[PDB]
């Protein structure tokens, strides 16, 4: 884990999970087990059998999302939570070195004592115990006692500011839901492919490009593709007037849109709501998307719409990694497969929440809110992830 | 943590001693009397609910009729999941141009 | 009346589940005339229904919550007012 920030020296550490109870492969194998269970249950007729399976998988996904916070990150969620740039960590950023190094510290770093002070009340005594034992080896008394009393003395110190977060994950850690982690719920969290992307975003943002990040998402510049094939009657039934009455919107329902039309949407308008199967890799492939510049935030609500399929040792692959190369500001797509009604509830919740809030409304905030709309709030509620930089209205 | 139960109080106050000597109205009690009449004796015999649920309401004295009455004294979530809605359906299908070089 | 139904676990799960079902269906029985932007009638009952929550175990609590979603609706879930205090209490009971 490396927390890179301006005027902030690199703070990097390890979090070995091979010595704990929930090893880093247990979670990544339970995810696949739940996915296979869902694929198997997808073809059950008995309502009693089907509903039993859904309610037995939601609990397992809820267990998993908390495992990440309870076992893997451990005493290092403060390095993810906005660090306190207030002049309050300084009182200990050198106080807990002159004794910790004496008690056994080998490499006495100085930033690990400032990246955690934010939400000092939220810091827990058992968190403090690990933070102390690891920072202070050898003599068992002072090792914890000093760190614990010092952190206790600094409790309920201050309030946190606003600082958007762009977590970057590898080829295998991208599929675990890292957004619902019970520490990253309130904060705005997205996910970019790398760091050079983050800075090229600033280059484009300074040379009068990517107009969405300059002005905002115009609420009259949205294009929708609902029910390209006549298969999902429940969807069309729900989103017909709502997607039609919307002021200044245009789209296609029933018929498969022609290639010219869909390219125009991502290039001319600012928002692309997809309601259907997959990501529409049948009517718009990454090849057409790379051959245009993306000026519209992608809200693609279909199964595995933002899932980078790891087909072996190779890295991820999907439509998202080709919207981002076109200059897409944000990309909201589901990570695993979803059913109709739950994802329809999510889509309706997010849209009304974001398009009713008003001018200057962060999208990430209303997503964090729409996560509680699906009935199974962990199997079709924790699926939507975001790729890119924060977007909002004007 | 020697559990010696050692306590400073190993005596009694003379004030408390005289208080006990005078206030003997907290250790005495009243009189528990038994049924004062026959009807109440009967109702204590048969008023117990075990007898209330094993005897006729209209009193029958002959054992024949008592037998006639007392022989009549004898000794998951599946239904909830019925109310749930029908199963849903999944949202998965389950199914450069070469340029014209200038002629030589 | 909740103490009477001791946890013999001999299908006591179905009895207490069908008990909550009846409570939910009675709570969301008659919509309010004033408007559907206001709480459903007979919703304060859920506060009484809370005493029976402990009898269910975790799985039945989740199932009764999903059946509660059959009458709640997200907008009503996020609606935090004094007239909704009993619904908040019931939800916290089932969590």
């Amino acid at each position: 884990l490396t927390r890179l920030e301006k005027d902030s020296p690199p703070v990097s550490v390890q979090i070995p999970t091979g010595q704990n109870k929930l090893h880093l492969r247990s979670v990544l194998n339970e995810f696949d087990a739940i996915q296979k269970a869902q694929k198997e249950n997808s073809s059950c007729t008995d309502k009693r059998e089907w509903w039993t399976g859904r309610l037995a998988l939601d609990h397992r996904m809820e267990v998993l999302i908390a495992s990440l916070e309870k076992s893997v990150l451990g005493c290092w969620k403060g390095l993810l939570l906005p660090s306190s740039e207030e002049p309050g960590p300084a009182q200990e950023a050198s106080r807990l070195q002159e004794l910790l190094q004496d008690c056994g510290w080998k490499y006495p770093d100085r930033t690990l004592l400032k990246i955690m002070l934010s939400g000092a009340g939220a810091l827990t005594p058992q968190d403090i115990q690990a933070l102390a034992y690891g920072l202070c080896p050898t003599q068992p008394e002072r090792a914890q006692e000093l760190l614990n009393e010092a952190v206790g003395r600094l409790q309920g110190l201050t309030v946190p500011s606003n600082s958007h977060l762009v977590l970057v994950l590898d080829k295998d850690l991208q599929k675990l839901p890292w957004e619902s982690m019970p520490s990253l719920q309130a904060l705005p969290v997205t996910r970019l492919p790398s760091f050079r992307f983050l800075l090229s975003y600033s280059i484009i943002k300074e040379y009068g490009a990517s107009p969405v990040l300059s002005q905002g998402v115009d609420p009259r510049s949205t294009f929708y593709v609902l029910n390209p094939h006549n298969n999902l009657s429940s969807t069309e039934e729900q989103f017909r007037a709502n997607f039609s009455s919307e002021a200044g919107w245009r789209g296609v329902v029933g018929e498969v849109p022609r290639p010219e039309q869909v390219q125009e949407a991502l290039t001319k308008h600012d928002l692309y709501i997809y309601a259907g199967h997959g990501a529409g890799a049948r009517f718009l492939d990454g090849q057409a998307v790379l051959r245009l510049s993306c000026r519209a935030v992608a809200l693609l609500f279909g199964s595995s719409s933002a899932a980078l399929a790891v087909h072996g040792n190779l890295e991820g692959a999907g439509i998202v990694l080709k919207y981002i190369m076109a200059g897409c500001p944000l990309f909201l797509g589901n990570l695993w497969d979803v059913t109709d009604r739950d994802i329809d509830r999510y889509t309706e919740a997010l849209l009304q929440g974001w398009l009713g809030a008003g001018p200057g409304a962060p999208l990430l905030y209303y997503v964090n809110q729409a996560r509680q709309a699906p009935r199974l709030k962990y199997l079709i509620g924790a699926a939507p992830i975001a790729y890119g930089l924060p977007v909002s209205l004007r | 943590k020697r559990k010696l139960i050692v306590d400073s109080v190993k005596e009694l106050d003379s004030k408390t001693i005289r208080a006990q000597l005078s206030d003997y109205s907290d250790i005495v009690t009243t009189l528990d009397l038994a049924p004062p009449t026959k009807k109440l004796m009967m109702w204590k015999e048969t008023g117990g609910v075990e007898k209330l649920f094993s005897l006729p309401a209209q009193p029958l004295w002959n054992n024949r009729l008592l037998k006639l009455f007392t022989r009549c004294l004898t000794p998951n979530l599946d239904e909830f999941l019925k109310e749930f809605e029908n199963p849903e359906v999944p949202r998965e299908d389950q199914q450069e141009e070469p340029s014209r070089l200038q002629e030589s | 009346f909740a103490l009477t139904f001791g946890l013999d676990q001999l299908k006591t799960r179905e009895a207490i589940a069908m008990l909550h079902k009846d409570g939910i269906e009675f709570a969301f029985k008659e919509p309010n005339p004033q408007g559907e932007s206001h709480p459903p009638l007979n919703l304060a009952f859920l506060d009484i229904l809370s005493e029976f929550s402990s009898k269910l175990l975790r799985q039945d609590k989740r199932t009764v919550y999903v059946y509660l979603e059959k009458f709640m609706t997200f907008q009503m879930s996020l609606r935090r007012e004094d007239v909704w205090l009993p619904l908040m209490s019931y939800r916290n009971s089932l969590l």
